[PDB]
């Protein structure tokens, strides 16, 4: 019977709700008040990455923190040597609409995923000079919205069909499928302990999944709209999501509930992108009002304004040494921020 | 350095290639084909191609002008997040089964028209299966007054263009569905973006022309908005 | 009659220079305005107008204290800048050709710079072929072309060409907005009123003055053409005011 | 990826060298010409860039050598007007590409036996022993970008050399993990953790601050 | 957590009066546009009505354009749907299709077969 | 002088 | 669908079975990680151009 299991699920959701309430003896906004703020950060543009043809819908940085992959909706994937503003490996795509790109932690591989239901993996460091196809990771019934490379031969891909998928790039078939969500799934991030990832979707619930165990560990229903943005806290023990509701929220992993809200009454525009600069003392939440707002994620106030775009910021990422912030936007440009 | 110099020159090379592909991007006018899994969304593809993949690129060159038209099949029924990938297109071709009763397509049009990112994107609107509409409202088996009570107080407008040999009830019905879409069109986006309602069948070969003659006015309208002339 | 008329040109061009230097600053420094080609072509048209007004006024400051070496340069820079203003309005109408008549395939690789080599380069080479046949074409109350034949062939005939492609395109934009408003679905004076100055349609007020009141209308409108571009194309667009505040 | 060139042959003292390439996108590669004289360390000749943009020479072959590509036909020519006694050398084209983390000079052409600045000098003219190969520069090679530009090369007796270490931040693809480069700006030591069979070759070094000396090499 | 508990439905005669409440939890109800969408047997999801964040912008489907009325209290965190007269053909379950984004006038995906922000459904049987 | 020196149609 | 309900309740049964640390001891790790990485953060203080590779 459908209704008795539905009522059991609602009662168990209430059990999770008052278990989260029972472990919320004092919230993080209450206990972090003696610490001084960072202040008005006059973070500015260092590098303006011009040359993308259409709206830059996603990007990723690297562990070398000098090369960044950027996917814009023209049908071109551009690696950017950010220290010298060089267009490394701009390559024509099978699909004009690419919605995501990741950069391999070693640096060999990138992941063109978009409308085509294909995460085509492209090997940058080939003996060839054209960045040829490793293989097209096909098999999804929804748009590829985010990807994150586990290793050279292993990737998790966020897809717009309620399913994430851990793949196997040496074989081309899905190693495991993460089917717990009810809405199409936008955003992805891997922890420093890379075997444990977290993924946000359009049902206001980001879930923490296991790569090796293969399915869901934790569920977070703290938002109230469609999660475009997710990233771990840089210890791999918490994670922040941003959505369409003009309210970023930071969740824990050792706790099952929300740590903080990030919502200025003046922000009536949603969030597309978040990233972290080796610390949760500073969180970047690219918004829909064409500029990025820096929230101090221990005092929940607007620490900074990145007003350097004439269109919406669709992808913001911090270098893995914390050096820079590249915000690619719908103006076809990435601004690099320090 | 010199590998910094050679990397800057290689990047100049990348751009040289980006400009040669920006010739075939900026002179290419992107179309987003949408429907409600009942219109002639597929047969339009099967007629202007001859003149598990989630996007279909159809490359048709009309009046020696290239057009990439993007059919969204093999995607899920949720729209709101892959629709944001198409706010730099020239047009969204909303194809509607004007004979199938329609309001679901009217809410789809309400969503596309009043999307915060597509509010600069003007919709080419294809009232397709006008032959099925003509064999539906002349038969009288299914009426629109049941599905729309403002059709009872609707009269055909004086700027309407009826076909030679077309029945007045067919013209009144088809322009009522057009005016149903233009209640949405003339509500939020007045001159920012402007709808293009025309009438389509599965037989007419004028569809690529009707796309060209509309996208002409579309990019003229955004060019005039660039001077704020609209 | 003479001195009152010249008064508007000075006051008009003073106000135009004051409200056009700030226009060039708020366009070059604020990058977000010049994403589209009409803003960039309008920046280089406003640069043509600023270096027409400032040199034009300058050509009048050294009119009282005239040195032959200086007159020829000022007369030529006033001629060069008059023809780059005319050629940028002709290329403005040609941008409206590639945007509104030859509507598709509007991309040309480095469009603004290949319009820079025509809007400035073609006036540079026609001033150069004025100079290679006679350097005495510039000199003398004010330093203008002192060669009636050259003036007609280079200033006027050339201006007429810029006018016979400018009112061949002004009527195109007016009939396109007429088509737009006549396509009434379910049954702006500032825009056209700034378009008549940005394409130099009032620069053809000298044709109707070929009469004494059209001298006043011609001078009054072209001395404030940059001012009207500021108040109809810089102060009127909401994105420029958004970058201002 | 394969490079083969047919240019070299008998030539009276006082010819074009097509370097037909295959297996890669030739239009995007810096293509060098490097000539090693018989019983001598390879010396660099010329370099044409990706898309034929920037062209450099060894400041001794500028007035008499010229280089060009043909990219749809996927080949390259080195037109060589004057041949003195210096050019009695076997020519090799090192394939190379320049970006961050790139591998320039990784694969070299098979060769054409032709018969008619910063100065690198090695510390040695000529099992499993952990040997360190030394190399000396005339100036500091640590640039302000953070990359110390030296390129190591291992040549078997009788086939083309290959890249060992690029810029001493990472190692190449075809090299094993036994090689490790280190240096401070003048002294430059490449160490082998486990010397193996077929690892015997001549060791060259290169700088990329300015334009490209190699050194005589260390035979093993 | 977005939970949309509908109240109402049950066995009534065609033409009767039946308010259709919707207890909304987990979101600020005043900041969101709201929808009502039905699922009839043998059909897909079919939209009923859309109302804005305020009470100004109100739209209906033409099946219920004359016979349905919709109310909304922002302070009570509850969506309402007062049904005046019922036809036989809407013998469905009304899913409160909450709108995907706030402060926006477009309501995508409320008629999707698997959409997130709908209720658990109450069958309005006539 | 006035602006109308430039385009003196008759001159 | 009832199969989606069975899958959701089987996933959701272990969701309450996890060990959740209270915020005063789980979000105190965030202070522990930020104060261990405040000096290693290159974007809190304005980093001068000598070791900043971006201008």
């Amino acid at each position: 019977e459908l209704d008795q299991l539905r009522q059991e699920a609602e009662q168990l959701k209430n059990q999770i709700r008052d278990a989260r309430k029972a472990c919320a003896d004092a919230t993080l906004s209450q206990i972090t008040n003696n610490i001084d703020p960072v202040g008005r950060i006059q973070m500015r543009t260092r590098r303006t990455l011009r040359g993308h043809l259409a709206k830059i819908y996603a990007m990723h940085w690297g562990t070398d923190s000098r090369l960044l992959v950027s996917a814009s909706q023209d049908g071109k994937l551009i690696i950017w040597d950010s220290y010298t503003t060089n267009k490394v490996h701009a390559i024509p795509l099978r699909s004009s609409w690419v919605m995501t790109c990741a950069y391999a932690p070693s640096g060999n591989y990138v992941a063109c995923g978009g409308l085509d239901n294909i995460c085509s993996i492209y090997n940058l460091k080939t003996r060839e000079g054209n960045v040829r196809v490793s293989r097209e990771l096909a098999g999804h019934t929804g748009y590829l919205s985010c990807c994150r490379f586990l290793d050279d031969n292993q990737i998790v891909t966020s897809s717009g069909d309620t399913t994430c998928a851990l793949w196997d790039i040496e074989t081309g078939q899905q190693t495991t499928t993460f089917t717990g969500h009810t809405g199409d799934v936008m955003s992805l991030s891997l922890a420093p302990d890379t075997r444990l990832f977290v993924s946000g979707a359009c049902d206001a619930s980001a879930k923490l999944w296991d790569v090796r165990e293969g399915m869901c560990r934790q569920t977070f229903t703290g938002h109230e709209s469609d999660i475009n943005a997710i990233c771990f806290f840089p210890n791999g023990n918490a994670f922040a999501t941003g959505s369409d509701d003009a309210t970023c929220r930071l969740f824990d992993l050792r706790a099952d509930q929300e740590l903080m809200t990030y919502s200025h009454d003046n922000i009536i525009c949603g969030i597309t992108s978040v990233s972290f600069s080796k610390s949760g003392r500073l969180l970047l939440a690219g918004y829909d009002d064409f500029n990025c707002n820096v929230w101090d994620a221990l005092k929940a106030d607007r620490a900074g304004v990145l007003a350097g775009h004439d269109n919406r910021v669709s992808c913001l990422g911090v270098t893995d040494d914390g050096m820079a912030v590249a915000t690619g936007s719908w103006d076809s440009f990435l601004k690099i921020w320090n | 350095s010199a590998e910094d110099k050679a990397a800057v020159e290689r990047s100049k090379m990348i751009e040289k290639q980006l400009q040669k592909d920006k010739q075939v991007y900026r002179a290419t006018h992107r179309l987003l084909l949408l429907g409600a899994d009942n219109s002639g969304k597929s047969t339009i593809v099967k007629q202007m191609r001859i003149y598990t993949s989630g996007i279909f690129e159809t490359k048709f060159q009309v009046d020696k002008v290239n057009f990439h038209m993007f059919d969204v099949g093999a995607q899920r029924d949720e729209r709101r997040k892959w629709i944001q990938c198409f706010n730099d297109v020239t047009a969204i071709i909303f194809v509607v089964d004007s004979s199938d009763y329609l309001q679901e397509a009217l809410n789809d049009f309400k969503s596309i028209w009043n999307n915060r990112w597509l509010r600069t994107i003007s919709v080419i609107l294809f009232l397709n299966k006008q032959d099925l509409l003509a064999e539906k409202v002349l038969a009288g088996k299914s009426k629109i007054e049941d599905y729309f009570p403002e059709f009872a107080r609707y009269t055909t407008p004086e700027d309407a263009t009826p076909e030679p040999g077309e029945d007045p009830r067919v013209t009144r019905a088809k322009y009522f569905i057009r005016d149903e879409f233009l209640r949405i069109s003339t509500a939020s986006g007045d001159g920012r973006h402007y709808c293009y309602p025309h009438f389509t069948c599965s037989v007419d070969t004028e569809n690529a022309r009707r796309i060209f003659n509309d996208c002409r006015d579309i990019i003229q309208r955004m060019h005039l908005r660039q001077y704020e002339l609209l | 009659q003479m001195m009152a008329l010249t008064f508007i040109t000075y006051i008009g061009c003073g106000l135009s220079s004051i409200f056009l230097s700030v226009t060039l600053v708020t366009y070059i420094a604020f990058e977000k305005i010049r994403r589209d080609y009409p803003s960039k072509i309008l920046i280089q048209l406003c640069a043509a107008l600023l270096l027409l007004n400032l040199i034009f006024l300058l050509d009048s400051w050294i009119a009282l204290y005239n040195t032959r070496g200086f007159c020829i340069a000022v007369a030529v820079f006033l001629h060069y800048f008059l023809l780059v203003s005319f050629t940028w309005m002709g290329l403005e109408a040609f941008h409206m050709y590639l945007a509104l008549v030859k509507v598709f395939n509007t991309y040309i690789r480095k469009y603004i710079l290949k319009f820079c080599i025509v809007g400035w380069g073609i006036p540079a080479v026609v001033v150069s072929i004025v100079l290679t046949i006679s350097p005495d074409n510039y000199g003398i109350d004010f330093c203008w072309i002192n060669s009636n034949v050259v003036f007609y062939i280079t200033v006027v005939g050339y201006f007429c060409v810029i006018f016979l492609l400018n009112v061949s395109m002004f009527i195109v934009v007016l009939v396109q907005l007429c088509r737009i408003k006549k396509k009434k679905q379910l049954g702006d004076l500032r825009s056209i009123a700034g378009l008549t100055f940005l394409l130099g349609i009032t620069w053809g007020f000298a044709f109707f003055a070929w009469n004494v009141t059209f001298m006043y209308l011609f001078a009054i409108f072209n001395t404030l053409q940059g001012f009207f571009i500021f108040i109809f194309y810089c102060a009127a667009k909401e994105n420029v005011r958004k970058q201002w505040r | 990826v394969q490079l083969v060139e047919s240019g070299g042959g008998l030539v009276q003292p006082g010819r074009k060298l097509s370097c037909s390439a295959s297996g890669f996108a030739f239009s995007s590669f810096g293509m060098h010409w490097v000539r090693q004289a018989p019983e001598k360390g390879l010396e660099w000749v010329a370099y044409i860039s990706s898309g034929s943009g920037t062209i450099y020479y060894a400041d001794t072959v500028k007035g008499r050598f010229t280089i060009s590509r043909d990219d749809p036909k996927n080949t390259l020519f080195l037109q060589m007007t004057s041949l003195r006694s210096e050019d009695t050398a076997m020519y090799y084209c090192v394939r190379s590409i320049y970006y961050y983390g790139s591998s320039p000079f990784d694969f070299w052409g098979q060769g054409t036996t032709l018969t008619v600045d910063i100065v690198m000098t090695q510390a040695t003219s000529s099992p499993g022993e952990s040997v360190s190969i030394s190399c000396r520069s005339s100036k500091s090679l640590l640039h302000s970008n953070g990359n110390t530009y030296l390129y190591w090369f291992l040549q078997r007796p009788g086939q083309s050399p290959q890249l060992l270490i690029y810029r001493m931040s990472n190692l190449a693809s075809g090299v094993p993990d036994r090689f490790s480069g280190s240096g401070s700006g003048t002294a430059f030591t490449l160490t082998i953790s486990r010397l193996e069979a077929e690892d015997v070759g001549v060791y060259y070094c290169m700088q990329h601050l300015e334009y490209l000396t190699f050194g005589a090499g260390t035979k093993l | 957590q977005v939970q949309l508990q509908e109240s109402g439905g049950g066995l009534v005669q065609p033409g009767g009066s039946l308010r259709l409440s919707c207890a909304a939890s987990g979101f600020t109800f005043s900041n969101y546009k709201m929808n009502w969408v039905r699922q009839a047997p043998g059909k897909g999801l079919e939209w009923v009505s859309d109302i804005s964040q305020s009470g100004a912008s109100i739209s209906y489907t033409g099946s219920v354009k004359g016979r349905f009325t919709i109310s909304r209290d922002n302070a009570k965190n509850t969506l309402y749907l007062q049904m005046n007269s019922l036809k036989p053909e809407d013998t469905a379950v009304y899913y409160c299709a909450r709108c995907p984004a706030p402060f926006t006038r477009d309501c995508f995906d409320v008629t999707s077969t698997t959409y997130a922000y709908r209720g658990q459904g109450t069958q309005v049987t006539v | 002088i006035s602006f109308g020196i430039l385009l003196d149609l008759s001159r | 669908s009832i199969a989606q309900a069975r899958k959701l309740v089987e996933q959701l049964k272990m969701e309450a079975n996890i060990d959740r640390i209270k915020v005063s001891k789980a979000a105190a790790d965030l202070m522990a990680y930020c104060e261990a990485h405040a000096k290693e953060d290159p974007l809190l203080t304005p980093v001068p151009a000598s070791e900043n590779p971006f201008r």
